[PDB]
C-alpha cells in the first residue's frame, strides 16, 4: 500500500542562552541508506527574529515551515506589522500542528529566539502539538544520545559541589554564546560518531537582539 | 484474450481471437473482442468483459457527439477518449485496449492502452495473455509497409501461435481490414490456423 | 514481548589508565512496576568480571552458567580464567544457542594478571563480540549512554577520575530511561585492588 | 488475577493469599487455599494458569519432601527458592511452560532470620521485605512504601498487610472474597485463622 | 557493511570497511571483516556479524583438521564447499554473506558465497549494504592484468564509495593480499580516513561531583 | 506523540 | 501520568508529577500538568500531552467566553460538562485524555468532577487518574480523613504523587501542588523527585526498600 | 548383525591385573625407540626411522606428530594405534577447546584428552 | 491508492561549471516484460529547464501535460513570455513540488520520482528532486531509483562538494554521466541500451540528445568463467 | 457489566442498580446512580458503555420533559417505552450505535397499574414482571422464575430485590459495590435509602 | 533466467543466458548456468541458485559412484536422479532443470524437469522467464535433424528474443555442444546476437 511518510533522518539541537539561543541542526539527508545530500538546511530563519526547524518527514517538514513563515506574513497584515513574540509563535504552531492531529505532520519542531523581555528562549513540540519552554532541547535521530549530554553539560543535573557529601547541587550559572557552540559541537560529532543518519555538516543560527547570524561546521561524511 | 493490431501500407487491421472465459470454461467460444467506435476507427479489447464493453460503449457516444458537433475525429483522439477514460479511473478497471483506425492523411495508426491507462503509438502492438507468447516470433516477423495479404499472415501466425500455448485463447481469428477502400470482416477457422 | 524491555537496567564499562571500571543501575521491575530496588549486574569470577543486561531471568541463569564454567576451567587449568579468555567463552556459550538465544547484552571488565593492560568487551544476544578501546554500554538506555560516553571520554583517565566519567555516564543516562535507574553501582578496577562505591540518584 | 502478598517483618514472613476460585461468570469457591508448606519452615503462594498452579505446587513440594528425607535435614529457604527459579526457568523455554508465579516465605533456622522471595513464571526471582504478584502490587507497593519499618513485630505486620487488604477491596474490581494468612517464624508456620475479622 | 574482492595478475586482494550496527546505531566503530580461514585463505564477511564470524571459524577449524589428515595445504574450492553446504542445510537461517580468496597450490582463487548456499566466481566481486556503491567502481575502474598495487587501490577505492555513499558502511578498510609466493599479508587499517576531529572542551568532572552512598573494597582471589 |  | 485531587475540610488539593514519555524514553520532567483556568479552576492532564494541553486551554477560553456573555462565572458542573461533551463528539476518533476539573463556586462549593476521553464525567471527593493512580490512591486512601489540615493535605497529595512517582517507572520529574479554597486555588510549589525522596525518607524515615 | 560386544574385553585378572593393558604394554616393549628430553629453552623428542624396506620412502611416513602448533608426540608401540590417536587428538584439540575459548589447549590438557580416550579402550564395551 | 504498472528507471544528473546535464534511457518496463522501447523521459521546458521523470509512465504523461499547460497558461496576457517573465526553472520545479506533495496528502499519489535540472535567468544552475511523497531535496549531483545507489557514488567522485563545480567541464561531466548510464545497463535489470540525454549550459543554451548508446562494453571476461566454484571446464 | 435489575410487584416497579464504575484496573466511584427520572411516574435504569450511557439516558430525559411542558401532560410508561425503542433502532444503523441497555420502570396513572421494559441497545423491547441486562439476568431470572408472585407488596418485592442481590454478591466475579433501589408508584418515585442493611 | 537444449543430427546444444538477479539487481552478469554432471550429460539451470547448485552438485556425486561402479550412465539416468531429487522434494526446491547429454547409441537426447518434479523427453525445449516470450518462435523455427550450423543459430536467435524481452535474462549467450566429436563451449557477446 501507499506509505504516506518517510525519515530523512537528521537531528536538531536548541539552546537557550540568557541573551542569545541557538538552533543547530546537521545538514544531511537521507532515505534509508542512501545520502539524499550532503548539504540541504533545516532550520531557517522565520523573520522577527525567530529560527525554526521541524525535523523528521522533510515534506512534512517543509511544509510545516512554509505555513508558519506565512502565518508571520499575515501576522503583520492583520494585525498593523506588530512582531510575533516567540511565546506567540509557538502557540500558533501548536495549532498548526494539531490542525493535523488525525493525519500528522511527522515532525518534532523546535524555534528558537528571544522572549519579550530579551532573554534567551527554546520552544519545542510533539509532532501533534503538545508544547514548552525550555533551556535546551535535541530532536531528531540522535535525539536519545545528545539530550543526556545537556541535561549534564547545560542544566548541570547530577553533578553536585565537590565535599558537600552530595547535599548541594552545582551553582546553575549560564553558559556564554562560545561555550554554547562548544557544547553543540561536540553533541553533533558524538552523535555522527555513532549514528548513521547524523553527519555531513553542521548549520547553527545564533539569535540576538542583534538580528540572526549563521554558523556552518563541517562533520564526518561516513 | 490473444489481440493484436497491425498497420502497413495500405492502413491497418485488427485482429483477435474468440474466446472468453471464467476461469477454465470456455463461455463464449465465438465472442467478437474487435470493436467499433468510429466507421474507421476500431478497437480490440482484452481484460474485463464488463469494463471493456463499458469503455468501449462510451467511447463510441462521445465519439458520436464529437462527430456532430466538429466532423470526423483522428484515430489520436479515438485514443485520448479512451485514455482518458482508463487513467482517470485506473483503480477500478481492468481493461487493456488497442486502438487502431484508417485515415486520408495519417494512412493507418496503432495506439495502445495498458493497464495503467498510459498511451503509446506503434507499428503494430499486441496484448492479451497470450501477447507473451509471441513477442518472440512477431519481433522477428514484422517488417512495415508490407501489403494486406502479407499482414493478414502475419496477424494468422502470430494468434495462431498465442491460441496454440495460451488456453485463455482459441476459438476462431477475427481480423478487420481498415483501408481506404472501406472495411472488411475476415474469419478464419480452426481447422486451418491450427496447422500453419 | 520483547523480552528485552521487560525489566530493565543498564551497564557501561570504560577503561582508563591501568584501570578498567563497570558500573550498572539497580532496578528490576515488570514494564512500569519497579519491584526490586536491589537488582544488580554486575558479577565477577576471580578477577574478571562481567554485567549483564536483558531479560532478569537470563541475566541470573547466564551468571550460574558462568560461575560453573568458570569454575570447573580452574580445577583443570590450576589458574583463574582471562578476561580474553572469558569473552571468547561467553561468546561461544551465547552463540550455541544461535536460534533460541538468551535475551542479554553482557559486557566484560577486567585487567588481564600477566599483561596489566585493561580490558572490556560486549556482545549481542547471539555472540557478536565487540572489543573496544575506549567504553562498551548496554541496557535500555544504550542510545543514552552511547551519548554520554561519546562525549565525556577521553583516553587514559587514573581511576579516581574515571569514576566520575563512567558515573556521570551512567546516571544521567539513566535519567533519561523510565526502566533503568533505581540506584547504581560502580567498580573501579585496578591490578591490586578493586573498589565497590553506590551512588546517590533520583529514585524515580 | 488472584491475590499473592508477602511481607517479611522481623521475626517472620506473613503471606496472604485470596480464597476466591473464579471460572468465566461464576465464583466457584471462596475457600481455596493459594498455598503449599514445602517444608516445616518454608511456605510457597501461588498464582496463575488454572491447572499448572497446584501441579507446580504440589510438583516442588514432593521434590523438597524427598530432599529432607534423603538427607534428614530442612534445606535453607535461600535453597528451595534457587531450586524453584531453576524449575521455571527451565519450563519458560519448554514446549508448555508452568504459567505460575510464586512467594516463597521461609524461617531461615541457621541464620535465624525470615526471607521471603518472589519469582515469576520467567524465573525471575528476587528477594525482598515484601512483595506481591498480579495486579495487587499496584497498590500495595506504595502503600508498603510508606508503612513498613523493618523491626515490626508479627503483629504489626499482620496490621500493616490488613491497610494492604482493606485497599485492595476498596480499589480492585474483583472479589477476591478475602485472603487466608500465614506466618512463618522459628517455630513454624501457623494459620491466623483470624483475619476475616481482627 | 561493504566487502570486496578483486583479482589480480598473480594473486587476489580483499578489502572491506569495519562499521558495525545494531539497527542504526554503530556498534562497533572499528570491527575486523577480514577473517582467516588458513594461512592463505581469507574470507570477507557481511549479514549477521556473529554468524560470519561462527561460521567462518567452525570452516577454517574443520580445514586446519583437513590439512593435517592429508599433509596438504588446503584449497578454496574445499572451504568454498563446505561454506556452501553448510550454508545450504541451514536454509538461509545462517545470515552469511562472504567473499572467499586465496592462494593454494592450484592457483589464486576468488568465489562469493550467499547465505541460501549458492556460489559464484568473478574476477572482482563485493557485496553488503555498500555492494551498489563498490560495484559501481569496480564496474568502472577494473580491467584484466591488474598489478598488486592496482588491484589493492581498485579495492580500497570500492570500499570507499562504500563509506562514504552508503550509511551501512563506514570507519576504516582493511585488506589482504594474497599473492601466489609470498606469505599472505593482512593490512589492517590499510585506510584511516574517518578519525574524529579533537573534542572542543574536556568534561574531566571535578573530582567529588558524584554522590557516594557507601564504599567496600571487593575481594578478587580464593 | 507524547504522553502523560 | 500521576494526578491527583481530593477534597476536605479546607479546600480541595490538587497534585500531579510532571515527566512526559515518549515510550519508555523519558521526554521530559518540566511539564506543567495542571492548567489555571480562571482563578477558581483548575483542570489536571494525564493522556495525550497534545490533547490535554489543546483542549483545555480551549475549555479555558470557552470558560472566559461564558462569564462575558452571563457575567457570572462558570461552575464547575458546566465547565467540566463542556470538555466532556466536546470529547464526547470525537469519541472513537483516538483522543486520550483522562482529567479533573477542580474548582470553587459560591453555588457548588468546592468541587472536583473527573472527565476522560470516552466521556465519563463524574463527580466525587477522591480521584487518582494515570498510570501511577493505583501508586497515588495506595497512599491516599490509606492516610485520607475528612478532618485533615491544610498543612497535612498538602503533604499527602504531595506524598502520594512521590509514592507514585518512585514505583511508576511513568511517572516523576517533580510534584506540583494547588490548594483550592473559598478565596481560590493557591500554589504550593514545584518540588523535585531528585530531592523530595531523600528528604522525606530521613524525616520520615519510609522507603526503607532503599538504603542511603 | 550388529556390534553385540557390548561387555569389557579388559577385566580384573584373580591378582588384581587388567591382562590386556599388561599386554598393550608388552607390545609397547617390542617397538622402536623414542625419547623426549626437555630443555629449559626448549623440549626434544626423537625416535628412529625403521624403513620397513629400501624401497618404501622414509619420508611419507611421519612418526612425530603435530597436534597444535605447539605441541608434539611421538611413540613407541603398534604405529596404527598411534595414527587413529592423533587424528582424535588433534580433532579433540579443536572440539573440546579452540572451539570453545578461541585459544589451543594447554599441554597437559590435551594429554588428558588424549589419556582418557586411550582408558576408555580399557574399559567399554 | 495505487500500484505502478508501466515503469521508467533512473534518472541521473549532475551540475557542472556552467549548467547542468541529466540522463535517462528510454524504456517502458511491465513488471520483468522490457515492453516499450522508445519512451522519452526527458521533458524540456522551454529552452532552460529539463525535467526527468522516473516511476509510473501513465503518471508521467499526465506530467508531460500539466507541463504544456504551465507554459501555454504563461504566455496568456503575458507580453514577456519569451523572455523576464518566461518560466525558470524553480518555478516549474516549486510547481511540480506543490502537486506532488497534495496528491500524497490525499492519498492518491503521482507515482514518481523527478529531477529537475536547468539554468536560471541570472545564470544560476539549477537541480532538484522531488518525488511520490513530496520529499525534496538539492545536491550537485541527483539521480532516482538504482542510480542513486550506483550513479551518485560515481558521479561524486567529481563534484564531491559544491566548490567542485566550478572545476568540472563539461566534457567532464558528460563523460561521468554516460559511464554511470553503462554501469546501470550492467547491473540493472530494467535498464535498456537506449538513452537521452541532455545539457543546460548557460552559454550553448540548451542541447537535447537523442538516441545515444552505451559504447566500449566490457564483457569479453566473460569466456573465462565456467561453473560456480569446482568446475574446471 | 454493571447490574441492572427491575421487578414489578403490584402497585409498584422497584429498579435496582450497582454503585459501581471501574475502569481499567480501578474503582473510580462507589456510589453511582445509574438510573434518570424521565418523568414523575417513569425512571430509567441504563448500563453500558463507557459515555453513551448518560449521554443517552440525559438525550431521552430531555425529550421527554420537553414533551411533558409543550403539553403540560406525562406521556404513558407504554409510550416513553416505544420513544426509547425507536431512538434505539434507529441508532443500531447508524455511524455508532448507542450501545446502552435500559430498563424503563413507570407507574401508569391512567390504567393504575405499574409495568416494566426491557430494552436493548438493538432497540429490543419487551413487557416484563422481572428483568434484568448483562449477566445478572443469568442468576436472577431463575431465582425470580422461582421466588417471585404477582400479588407482591413493595415490602415483599424489596425482599425479592434482597435475595436477588445476595445470589449475585455470592457469585458474581466483580465486586460491584452494591445497589441503588428506586420504587416506582402511584405517589411517584422513591429511592429506598436503606438497602446497604435493611 | 533464459535456458534451452536442442537435440540435432549430431548430438545436441545447450544453451543459456548468463545473468543472475536479486530482485532487479544484477548480481552476476557472467554466470555459467549450464553444468556438467558427467563427461556428456550437462544440465541447465533455472530457478534458485542454491537450489540447483545444490542439486546439481549431488546429481554429479550420484552420477561419479555410478560410473565407477556400473559404468558410464545413459542421460535418462542422469534424468532419473534429477527428478528424484526434485520430486521427492517438491516442497523445498524452485528448480526448473534441463538435462541433455550425447550418447553413441541414442545420439542426442533432452529431458526437461519443471517444477512439481515431472520428466519429460523433448526433441528440445526451453525454460527459464524468459521462456515464455519464445514459445511462438521455437515451436515456429524448430526442424529436426538440424546441423551444428543450423540449431547454433536457432538457439542463438531464440535466446537474444528471450533476451530483448525479459528483463531477468542478459549478459552473454554460453552454449555447449556434446557430439561424438566431444564437448565444444561457445559464447556469444550482445553487440552481436543484440543486433541479428
Ligand atoms: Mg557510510
Ligand atoms: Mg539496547
Ligand atoms: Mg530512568
Ligand atoms: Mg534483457
Amino acid at each position: 500500500q501507499f506509505n504516506p511518510y518517510g525519515d530523512n533522518g537528521g537531528t536538531i539541537l536548541g539552546i537557550a542562552g540568557e541573551d542569545f539561543a541557538v538552533l543547530a541542526g546537521d545538514t544531511r539527508n537521507i532515505t534509508d541508506y542512501s545520502i539524499n545530500s550532503r548539504y540541504e538546511p533545516k532550520v531557517f530563519d522565520c523573520g522577527d527574529n525567530i529560527v525554526m526547524s521541524a525535523n523528521g518527514f522533510a515534506a512534512d517538514g517543509d511544509a510545516l515551515v512554509k505555513r508558519f513563515k506565512n502565518s508571520v506574513k499575515w501576522y503583520h497584515f492583520d494585525h498593523n506589522d506588530k512582531k510575533l513574540s516567540i511565546n506567540s509563535a509557538a502557540r500558533n504552531i501548536q495549532h498548526l500542528l494539531y490542525g493535523k492531529r488525525f493525519f500528522p505532520y511527522y515532525v518534532h519542531t523546535i524555534i528558537a529566539g528571544l522572549d519579550e523581555d530579551g532573554k534567551g528562549a527554546v520552544y519545542s513540540f510533539d509532532p501533534v502539538g503538545s508544547y514548552e519552554r525550555e533551556q535546551c532541547r535535541a530532536g531528531g535521530a540522535a535525539a536519545s544520545l545528545i539530550m543526556p549530554f545537556l541535561d549534564n553539560q547545560v542544566n548541570f543535573k547530577n553533578q553536585y559541589e565537590p565535599g558537600t557529601n552530595g547535599k548541594v547541587k552545582k551553582p546553575l550559572k549560564y553558559l556564554s554564546v562560545e561555550e554554547v557552540i562548544k557544547l553543540v559541537r561536540d553533541s553533533f560529532t558524538s552523535a555522527t560518531e555513532r549514528h548513521i543518519q547524523v553527519g555531513d555538516g553542521l548549520e547553527i543560527l545564533i539569535v540576538t537582539k542583534d538580528g540572526v547570524r549563521k554558523e556552518f561546521y563541517e562533520l564526518k561524511r561516513d | 484474450t490473444s489481440i493484436m493490431a497491425v498497420t502497413f501500407k495500405d492502413g491497418v487491421i485488427l485482429g483477435a481471437d474468440s474466446r472468453t472465459t471464467t476461469g477454465a470454461y470456455i463461455a463464449n467460444r465465438v465472442t467478437d473482442k474487435l470493436t467499433r467506435v468510429h466507421d474507421k476507427i476500431w478497437c480490440c479489447r482484452s481484460g474485463s468483459a464488463a469494463d471493456t464493453q463499458a469503455i468501449a460503449d462510451i467511447v463510441q457516444y462521445h465519439l458520436e457527439l464529437y462527430t456532430s458537433q466538429y466532423g470526423t475525429p483522428s484515430t489520436e483522439t479515438a485514443a485520448s477518449v479512451f485514455k482518458e477514460l482508463c487513467y482517470e479511473n485506473k483503480d477500478n478497471l481492468t481493461a487493456g485496449i488497442i486502438v487502431a483506425g484508417y485515415d486520408d492523411k495519417n494512412k493507418g495508426e496503432v495506439y495502445t492502452i495498458p493497464l495503467g491507462g498510459s498511451v503509446h503509438k506503434l507499428p503494430y502492438a499486441i496484448a492479451g495473455s497470450g501477447s507473451t507468447f509471441i513477442y518472440g516470433y512477431c519481433d522477428k516477423n514484422f517488417r512495415e509497409n508490407m501489403s494486406k495479404e502479407e499482414t493478414v499472415d502475419f496477424i494468422k501466425h502470430s494468434l495462431s501461435q498465442a491460441i496454440k500455448w495460451d488456453g485463455s485463447s482459441g476459438g476462431v481469428i477475427r481480423m478487420v481490414v481498415l483501408t481506404a477502400a472501406g472495411v472488411e470482416r475476415l474469419i478464419f477457422y480452426p481447422d486451418e490456423y491450427e496447422q500453419l | 514481548s520483547d523480552p528485552s524491555s521487560i525489566n530493565g537496567g543498564i551497564v557501561v564499562a570504560m577503561t582508563g589508565k591501568d584501570c578498567v571500571a563497570i558500573a550498572c543501575d539497580l532496578r528490576l521491575g515488570s514494564q512500569s512496576l519497579g519491584v526490586s530496588n536491589k537488582f544488580e549486574k554486575i558479577f565477577h569470577y576471580g578477577h574478571v568480571f562481567l554485567g549483564i543486561t536483558g531479560l532478569a531471568t537470563d541475566v541470573t541463569t547466564l551468571n550460574e552458567m558462568f560461575r560453573y564454567k568458570t569454575n570447573l576451567y580452574k580445577l583443570k587449568e590450576e589458574r583463574a580464567i582471562e578476561p580474553e579468555t572469558f569473552t571468547q567463552l561467553v561468546s561461544s556459550s551465547l552463540y550455541e544457542r544461535r536460534f533460541g538465544p538468551y535475551f542479554v547484552g553482557p559486557v566484560v571488565a577486567g585487567i588481564n594478571s600477566k599483561s596489566g593492560k585493561p580490558f572490556i568487551a560486549g556482545f549481542d544476544l547471539i555472540g557478536c563480540i565487540d572489543e573496544a578501546k575506549d567504553f562498551i554500554v548496554s541496557g535500555t538506555a544504550s542510545d543514552q549512554l552511547f551519548g554520554m560516553c561519546e562525549s565525556l571520554y577521553e583516553p587514559n583517565l587514573e581511576p579516581e577520575d574515571l569514576f566520575e566519567t563512567i558515573s556521570q555516564a551512567l546516571l544521567n543516562a539513566a535519567d533519561r530511561d523510565a526502566l533503568s535507574g533505581w540506584g547504581a553501582v560502580v567498580y573501579i578496577i585496578k591490578k591490586d585492588e578493586v573498589v565497590k562505591r553506590y551512588l546517590k540518584m533520583r529514585q524515580d | 488475577m488472584d491475590i499473592i502478598l508477602g511481607i517479611r517483618v522481623q521475626d517472620s514472613v506473613i503471606l496472604a493469599s485470596s480464597k476466591a476460585v473464579t471460572r468465566g461468570i461464576s465464583v466457584l469457591k471462596d475457600s481455596d487455599d493459594k498455598t503449599r508448606q514445602l517444608s516445616p519452615h518454608t511456605l510457597m503462594s501461588f498464582a496463575g494458569e488454572a491447572g499448572d498452579t497446584v501441579q507446580f505446587a504440589e510438583y516442588i513440594q514432593a521434590n523438597i519432601q524427598l530432599y529432607s528425607i534423603r538427607e534428614d535435614y530442612e534445606l535453607s529457604p535461600q535453597a528451595v527458592s534457587s531450586f524453584v527459579r531453576q524449575e521455571l526457568a527451565k519450563s519458560i523455554r519448554s514446549r508448555r511452560p508452568y504459567q505460575v508465579n510464586v512467594l516463597i516465605g521461609g524461617y531461615d533456622k541457621k541464620k535465624n532470620k525470615p526471607e521471603l522471595y518472589q519469582i515469576d513464571y520467567l524465573g525471575t526471582k528476587v528477594e525482598l521485605p515484601y512483595g506481591a504478584h498480579g495486579y495487587s502490587g499496584f497498590y500495595t507497593f506504595s502503600l508498603l512504601d510508606h508503612h513498613y519499618r523493618p523491626d515490626m513485630t508479627t503483629e504489626e505486620g499482620l496490621d500493616l498487610l490488613k491497610l494492604c487488604v482493606q485497599e485492595l477491596e476498596k480499589r480492585m474490581p474483583m472479589d477476591f472474597k478475602g485472603v487466608i494468612v500465614k506466618i512463618v517464624d522459628k517455630d513454624g508456620i501457623r494459620q491466623v485463622d483470624d483475619f476475616q475479622a481482627q | 557493511t561493504t566487502i570486496v574482492g578483486v583479482k589480480f595478475n598473480n594473486g587476489v586482494v580483499i578489502a572491506a570497511d569495519t562499521r558495525s550496527t545494531q539497527g542504526p546505531i554503530v556498534a562497533d566503530k572499528n570491527c575486523a571483516k577480514l577473517h582467516r580461514i588458513s594461512p592463505k585463505i581469507w574470507c570477507a564477511g557481511a549479514g549477521t556479524a556473529a554468524d560470519t564470524e561462527a561460521v567462518t571459524q567452525l570452516i577454517g577449524s574443520n580445514i586446519e583438521l583437513h590439512s593435517l589428515y592429508t599433509s596438504r595445504e588446503p584449497r578454496v574450492v574445499s572451504a568454498l564447499q563446505m561454506l556452501k553446504q553448510h550454508l545450504f542445510k541451514y536454509q538461509g537461517h545462517i545470515g552469511a554473506y562472504l567473499i572467499v580468496a586465496g592462494v593454494d597450490p592450484t592457483g589464486s582463487h576468488l568465489f562469493s558465497i550467499h547465505a541460501h548456499g549458492s556460489t559464484d566466481v568473478g574476477y572482482y566481486l563485493s557485496l553488503g549494504s555498500g555492494s551498489l556503491a563498490a560495484m559501481a567502481v569496480l564496474e568502472s575502474h577494473w580491467k584484466q592484468d591488474l598489478t598488486k598495487e592496482e588491484a589493492i587501490k581498485l579495492a580500497s577505492d570500492a570500499i570507499q564509495a562504500g563509506i562514504w555513499n552508503d550509511l551501512g558502511s563506514g570507519s576504516n578498510v582493511d585488506v589482504c593480499v594474497m599473492e601466489i609466493g609470498k606469505d599472505a599479508e593482512y593490512l589492517r587499517n590499510y585506510l584511516t580516513p574517518n578519525v574524529r576531529e579533537e573534542k572542543q572542551k574536556s568534561y574531566k568532572f571535578p573530582r567529588g561531583t558524584t554522590a557516594v552512598l557507601k564504599e567496600s573494597i571487593v575481594n578478587i582471589c580464593d | 506523540i507524547i504522553t502523560x | 501520568t500521576t494526578t491527583l485531587a481530593f477534597r476536605f475540610q479546607g479546600g480541595i488539593i490538587v497534585a500531579v508529577d510532571s515527566r512526559a514519555t515518549a515510550g519508555n524514553w523519558v521526554a521530559s520532567q518540566t511539564v506543567k500538568k495542571v492548567i489555571e483556568i480562571n482563578p477558581f479552576l483548575l483542570g489536571t492532564m494525564a493522556g495525550g500531552a497534545a490533547d490535554c494541553q489543546f483542549w483545555e486551554t480551549w475549555l479555558g477560553s470557552q470558560c472566559r467566553l461564558h462569564e462575558l456573555r452571563e457575567k457570572e462565572r462558570i461552575s464547575v458542573a458546566a465547565a467540566s460538562k463542556i470538555l466532556s461533551n466536546l470529547v464526547y463528539q470525537y469519541k472513537g476518533a483516538g483522543l486520550s485524555m483522562g482529567t479533573m476539573i477542580c474548582g470553587y463556586t459560591r453555588k457548588e462549593g468546592p468541587t472536583i468532577y473527573y472527565v476522560d476521553s470516552d466521556g465519563t464525567r463524574l463527580k466525587g471527593d477522591i480521584f487518582c487518574v494515570g498510570s501511577g493512580q493505583t501508586f497515588a490512591y495506595g497512599v491516599l486512601d490509606s492516610n485520607y480523613k475528612w478532618d485533615l489540615s491544610v498543612e497535612d493535605a498538602l503533604y499527602l497529595g504531595k506524598r502520594s504523587i512521590l509514592a507514585a512517582a518512585h514505583r511508576d517507572a511513568y511517572s516523576g520529574g517533580s510534584v506540583n501542588l494547588y490548594h483550592v479554597t473559598e478565596d481560590g486555588w493557591i500554589y504550593h510549589g514545584n518540588h523535585d523527585v531528585g530531592e523530595l525522596f531523600w528528604k522525606v525518607k530521613e524525616e520520615e524515615g519510609s522507603f526503607n526498600n532503599v538504603i542511603g | 548383525m550388529t556390534d553385540r560386544y557390548s561387555f569389557s574385553l579388559t577385566t580384573f585378572s584373580p591378582s588384581g591385573k587388567l591382562g590386556q593393558i599388561d599386554y598393550a604394554l608388552t607390545a609397547v616393549k617390542q617397538g622402536v625407540t623414542s625419547l623426549g628430553i626437555k630443555a629449559t629453552n626448549g623440549v626434544v623428542i626423537a625416535t628412529e626411522k625403521k624403513s620397513s624396506s629400501p624401497l618404501a620412502m622414509s619420508e611419507t611416513l611421519s612418526k612425530v606428530s603435530l597436534l597444535t602448533p605447539d605441541i608434539g608426540a611421538v611413540y613407541s608401540g603398534m604405529g596404527p594405534d598411534y595414527r587413529v590417536l592423533v587424528d582424535k587428538s588433534r580433532k579433540v584439540a579443536h572440539t573440546s577447546y579452540k572451539r570453545i575459548y578461541g585459544e589451543y589447549p594447554p599441554t597437559k590438557l590435551l594429554v588428558s584428552e588424549v589419556a582418557k580416550i586411550m582408558q576408555e579402550a580399557t574399559q567399554s564395551g | 491508492t495505487q500500484q505502478p504498472i508501466v515503469t521508467g528507471t533512473s534518472v541521473i544528473s549532475m551540475k557542472y561549471d556552467n549548467g547542468v546535464i541529466i540522463a535517462a534511457d528510454n524504456l517502458g518496463s511491465y513488471g520483468s516484460l522490457l515492453r516499450f522501447n522508445g519512451v522519452e523521459r526527458l521533458i524540456p521546458v522551454g529552452d532552460n529547464t529539463v525535467v526527468g521523470i522516473s516511476g509510473d509512465i501513465s503518471d508521467m504523461q499526465h506530467i508531460e501535460r500539466l507541463l504544456k499547460d504551465l507554459v501555454t497558461e504563461n504566455a496568456y496576457d503575458n507580453p514577456l513570455a519569451d523572455a523576464e517573465e518566461a518560466l525558470e526553472p524553480s518555478y516549474i520545479f516549486e510547481y511540480l513540488a506543490t502537486v506532488m506533495y497534495q496528491r500524497r496528502s490525499k492519498m492518491n499519489p503521482l507515482w514518481n520520482a523527478i529531477i529537475v535540472a536547468g539554468v536560471q535567468s541570472n545564470g544560476d544552475q539549477f537541480l532538484r528532486y522531488v518525488n511520490l511523497l513530496g520529499v525534496t531535496y538539492s545536491s550537485p549531483t541527483l539521480a532516482t531509483g538504482f542510480g542513486a545507489h550506483m550513479a551518485n557514488p560515481l558521479l561524486r567522485k567529481v563534484v564531491d562538494r559544491e566548490s567542485d563545480i566550478p572545476k568540472t567541464t563539461v566534457q567532464v561531466a558528460e563523460e561521468a554521466i554516460v559511464n554511470a548510464m553503462r554501469v546501470l545497463y550492467y547491473r540493472d535489470a530494467r535498464s535498456s541500451r537506449n538513452f537521452s540525454l541532455a545539457i543546460i549550459d548557460k552559454n550553448t543554451g540548451l542541447t537535447f540528445k537523442k538516441n545515444l548508446q552505451v559504447e566500449n562494453m566490457k564483457w569479453d571476461f566473460a569466456k573465462d568463467i565456467k561453473g560456480y566454484g569446482t568446475q574446471k571446464i
